[PDB]
Parts: C-alpha cells; structure tokens; sequence
C-alpha cells in the first residue's frame, strides 16, 4: 500500500 | 494596534481570513511581549507557522522532485528557484526556533505546555533536516533528536499513554526515525508501542479526550500499515 | 541570478507548479517589463498569477468587512478598532496589487498596435482590476473607478463583437464579467440579466458548428452564465 | 450561491 506518511494534524 | 490583546485579536482575525503569514507575525509579536501563552494562544502560534512552512515544504518538494528527476533537459532556473524557496523555508524555521529558545521553552511550568514547545523544537529541526545537505545535516538531526527525546522523558513521566500531546509527540518522533534518522526498525517499534499502550487505556476516557486520541492513533496505525506493509 | 526573459517565463511555470503565485506574479511582471509581446500561453501565466494573489486578498477582505459590518449593527458590543485597522491593512495591500496590474497593462500590454484576441484579453483584464478596486471603494473616488471599469469592458465588447464569433471563449468570458459588473457594481440587474441572456442565447445558436476542443471552453463559460441567470432571475 | 465570474 503506497500513500504518504503522516505527522501531526 | 500594538498592545498584546490587540495582537492576539488580530491573529484570530487573520486565521478566519486564512492569512497565515500575518497570523504568524501577530503571534511572533505577542510572544515577544515576554508573557506566557495560554493553551489557546499556543495553538494559534502552532497553526500560524504550520500553515506557512506547510506551503514552503510542499513547494520545495515539487521543485526538488523536478531537479532530481531531470537526469540525462535540465535547468539552472530549477536549482536557483529551489534555493530561493529553501532559504525562505529556513528563515521561518530559524524564527520559530529563536522564539522557542528565547521566550517559550522555560525551566518548568505545566508538563503539557513543556512537551508542546519541545515537540515544536523537534519538528522545526526536522523541517530543517528535510532540506539539509552539508556537514550541517548531522548537527541538525542531533538537535531534533535531543528536543524530541527531552519531550519524550517529560511525557512518559507526567502524562498517561492516552494523552493527545504525548501521542502526537511519539507519532512525530517515529516519523523522524523513519524519514530522517533512516531507522525504520525504531520507527515501527515506537509507533507499535505507542498505539498498543494507548489501546490498553482507551476505556478510562471522556468523549472530548477520546476524539483527539483516536485521531492520532489512526495516523499511527496508517504509518504502520505503510511501513510494515501488512494491510 | 538568471534574470533574462526565457528564465523568468521558466521560473513563472515552476512557481505555478509549486503553487507560489506571488512569486509567479513577480516573475511575470519582470517578463512583461522586458518590453516584448506576451504569447497566448504567457498571457494566461500572467492572469493566473495575479488572479490567485488578488483572489486570496478579496476573500480575506470579505471575511473582515463582514465581521466589521456585524460590529456596527444596532445593539451590538460595537467596540474594537482592530477589525477596522486590519481590514484597512488587507485593503491597502489589495489596492497595491490592482495598481501594479493596471500599471503593467497601461505601460506595456494594452497597445493600439495589437491583435483582436490579445487586445480583448488585456482590456477585459483592465475592467476586472478596476472592478476589484470598486469592490472596496467607498469614497468620492468610487464613481471614477466604476467609470474606468465600464470604459475598459465597453472598449473590449466593441472589439469582440466586431472581430470574434459569439461562441469565442474570450468574448463569452468578457460578457460574463461585464454582466457581473452590471449586477454587483453598477447596480443594474436588468442590464446584467439581459447581457447574460443575450450572450448565452447567441452562443447556443452557433454551438452546432464548434470543433471538439473549442466546445469544452465555450460550454464551461456558458454554464457560468446559466448559473448566474438562475441566481439573478430565480429559476 | 455566490455569482460566478472568470474561472
């Protein structure tokens, strides 16, 4: 599964 | 026009009007008055600079992708303009980091307020590290690790594992391990531990609290699914 | 330090991809200031840049002015010089951008010398940016501004009616904006409804002949005319 | 619900 990682928000 | 209360008022107005550089400038001026920020005021400062750097990072990623993809028609203008955006991004991080060191990070106050400012210090060094290339890269990466680790120590000593500030800090530090520190094992581990520990406490939660906590927990779960490749 | 024309156009395309429209505007301003004619591609880069810049300023001004209008209502708290001060800050900034665009148009772009499509494009642009000034104008200067927008749009209308077919997207867009000017600025809802109805009907009577590519640009603007007509006439 | 101009 390819998407972008997630930081705060 | 200049009084602290007027600056806080104008930053709230700038937020409603989606004018984030103005919001940042008003909040910077409010911080520079020398007083403590309330929980509300802390968030106005965060939102303000997060939107400003958000746009700069997104732009830098587009330009850098065009610059690195062009291999074997290239362009001196891509590099020059990527450098322009990058210098501007760096200026914002240096302004935020300056405010944190000169006015916000203090000897002690409430744990929550202390974690928030060290998480911020961590994040803005992480943003510098995303664009850092020289011999500077190591010291920047180290500075983000110290800031994040110091906030981890406070959160683990003073906050329960379900606390949203603690959860958010651990999520960002795990992103630091993965992306910046090139430690996918530490990243997966921190995210797995953080999620599992908060899952074991989630029952003793208020509706308001629960919503903030489960939001971060899904960000953790999603990172994990992507990092481990489990589905 | 690559500040030749081709490099400025290149950097404006890069600024667009990076959604840095204030940068894109300044690269396009510098390109215009070289003294050469803009191509159809280059005219669009200039319009996109400044449309995004003023778009944000107008949206902000509307938010602030709406809050200011609530604070001047009968029986409210009615205190706080902050809203007015900050609305004035945004307004002055907005005015500076319009004056920059209008200056480029008068000093470099609008020429008697030019092609029909390009002249209409620039004159429409002159009407739009005077319309944006009129949105915030309250003083004695409001009439001068409203007149300046009418002259630009009327001069553009005359060229489009003489040189362009009723299905032309530049002509359709001009007529849409001039009808918005009539409704919102000139306080002439009858003229607005009429212009929009006429523009839509004349273009509809010619849709049959339109090529595959032209049909998409034209029908897009025609839907905007239809939406305004639905809103203005209530149907 | 707001009047459409260009774009």
């Amino acid at each position: 599964g390819s998407l972008r990682r997630g930081s705060t928000c | 026009h200049m009084e602290r209360a007027s600056l806080i008022q104008k930053a709230k107005l700038a937020e409603q009007a989606e004018r984030y550089e103005d919001m940042a400038a008003f909040m910077k001026g409010a911080v520079e008055k020398g007083e403590e920020l309330s929980c509300e005021e802390r968030n106005l400062l965060s939102v303000a600079y997060k939107n400003v750097v958000g746009g700069q990072r997104a732009a830098w990623r587009v330009l850098s992708s065009i610059e690195q993809k062009s291999n074997e028609a290239a362009g001196p203008e891509v590099r020059e303009y990527r450098e322009k955006v990058e210098t501007e991004l760096q200026g914002v991080c240096d302004t935020v980091l300056g405010l944190l060191d000169s006015h916000l990070i203090k000897e002690a106050g409430d744990a929550e307020s202390r974690v928030f400012y060290l998480k911020m210090k961590g994040d803005y060094y992480r943003y510098l590290a995303e664009v850092a290339t020289g011999d500077d890269k190591k010291r920047i990466i180290d500075s983000a690790r110290s800031a994040y680790q110091e906030a981890m120590d406070i959160s683990k000593k003073e906050m329960p594992p379900t606390n949203p500030i603690r959860l958010g800090l651990a999520l960002n530090f795990s992103v630091f391990h993965y992306e910046i520190a090139n430690s996918p094992e530490e990243a997966i581990s921190l995210a797995k531990t953080t999620f599992d520990e908060a899952m074991a406490d989630l029952h003793t939660l208020s509706e308001d609290s629960y919503k903030d906590s489960t939001l971060i927990m899904q960000l953790l779960r999603d990172n994990l699914t992507l990092w481990t490749g489990s589905g």
